[PDB]
């Protein structure tokens, strides 16, 4: 693995200026 | 066709007007609209009984803080665009509403929606609006027990129940403050779950939807238009950056339907139902995901984005074990080759 099988956020990508 | 494919054969967006009695049980009503074939369109509208309300008034939120508003820069032409969301500094609803109503970002004048729609697709790459999207929180009052986006009580609760894991926006509520031309790109829900959207107040929100039965066709078209993105991540549409106009879908034979959501109305998206849209002007919506027994197969076969590390991922193990015990062993051994029937409800 390398990440959880359950988790995350719904808020998509967020680029900054 | 076994009455399953006989229901809503055109797979169009249906609208329902439940009585307070039918409205009382959420999961039951969902199963009810699916019995009428509502899931075929991938999107359905539900108008709550007139005497129902989740909050008394919204004259006390000018203070609410939008921690990470985003400015939507869109690049593209000929009905194909990519949206880059730039994070702006936190701001209150008051400040947002101010800008939203300014003549700079104000809603243009128009006669019929058709015209407003043409203006949207004509100027979406100009004067980049700000969207106060994905804000943790609810506007429902503690006592509202009917269709409370904060606690729908579906089997999706098993995730939190079994592991205590919280996934903001998925098993928790999100609020979206929009202005004219703010939009949401083409996508299905994370893990191809269902979503519920309630427009608390403000201008309308228009939606486009592709029947789950034709979702793979939309993907093939998308892959072809954005080959680069497709090869770096099969499920690149989950990045929620791809915009495709209805004329383009029309030009390539991809079936779809459109609907406009008005304040006080609910929108329900079904598993593997691709949707996109834009806001007419200043408005506020609340939404979250939910699950049904029918979603389980979808969740097991959902194609996920891996090129990013922070994407929503849900272990299906607890669901297969509890609702598909006879297939757990087989599934765990990657030998579960079940085929999904998008028209079939839940016998
Ligand atoms: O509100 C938005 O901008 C997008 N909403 C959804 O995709 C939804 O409710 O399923
Ligand atoms: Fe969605
Ligand atoms: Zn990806």
């Amino acid at each position: 693995k390398s990440a959880p099988a359950t988790g995350g956020v719904k808020k998509p990508h967020r680029y900054r200026p | 066709a076994s009455e399953s494919e006989t229901l809503n054969p055109s797979a169009r967006i249906m609208t329902f007007y439940p009585t307070m009695e039918e409205f009382r049980n959420f999961s039951r009503y969902i199963a009810y609209i699916e019995s009428q074939g509502a899931h075929r369109a991938g999107l359905a509208k539900v108008v709550p009984p007139k005497e129902w309300k989740p909050r008394a008034s919204y004259d006390d939120i000018d203070d609410l803080v939008i921690p990470a508003p985003i400015q939507q820069l869109v690049t593209g032409q000929s009905g194909l665009f990519t949206q880059y969301n730039i994070q702006k500094k936190a701001m209150t609803v008051r400040e947002f509403r101010k800008i939203a109503n300014s003549d700079k970002y104000c809603t243009p004048r128009y006669s019929e929606f058709e015209e407003l729609e043409r203006k949207y697709w004509k100027n979406l790459t100009f004067n980049p609006p700000i969207y106060g999207a994905d804000v943790n929180g609810t506007l429902y009052e503690k006592h509202v027990d009917e269709w409370n986006i904060g606690r729908l009580r579906t089997i999706l609760d098993l995730v939190e129940k079994e592991s205590g894991i919280t996934i903001e926006g998925v098993n928790t509520p999100y609020l979206y403050f929009g202005m004219w031309k703010t939009s949401f790109a083409w996508h299905t829900e994370d893990m191809d779950l269902y979503s519920i959207n309630y427009l608390h107040f403000g201008e309308p929100k228009s939606w486009y939807s592709v029947p789950p039965e034709h979702g793979k066709r939309l993907e093939r078209l998308a892959k072809g238009f954005f080959p680069g993105s497709a090869q770096s991540c099969e499920a690149f549409l989950r990045h929620k950056m791809t915009l495709i106009s209805p004329l383009m879908l029309k030009k390539y034979g991809i079936p779809f339907d459109k609907v406009t959501q008005e304040a006080g109305e609910f929108m329900i998206t079904f598993p593997y139902g691709y949707h996109a849209g834009f806001n007419h002007g200043f408005n506020c919506a609340e939404s979250t995901n939910f699950a049904t027994r029918r979603w389980i197969e979808y969740g097991k076969q959902a194609v996920l984005c891996s090129c990013r590390k922070d994407m929503v991922k849900i272990s299906m193990d607890v669901f297969v074990r509890k609702f598909q015990p006879e297939r757990y062993k087989l599934w765990k051994a990657g030998k579960d080759n079940t085929v999904i029937d998008h028209t079939l409800p839940t016998p």
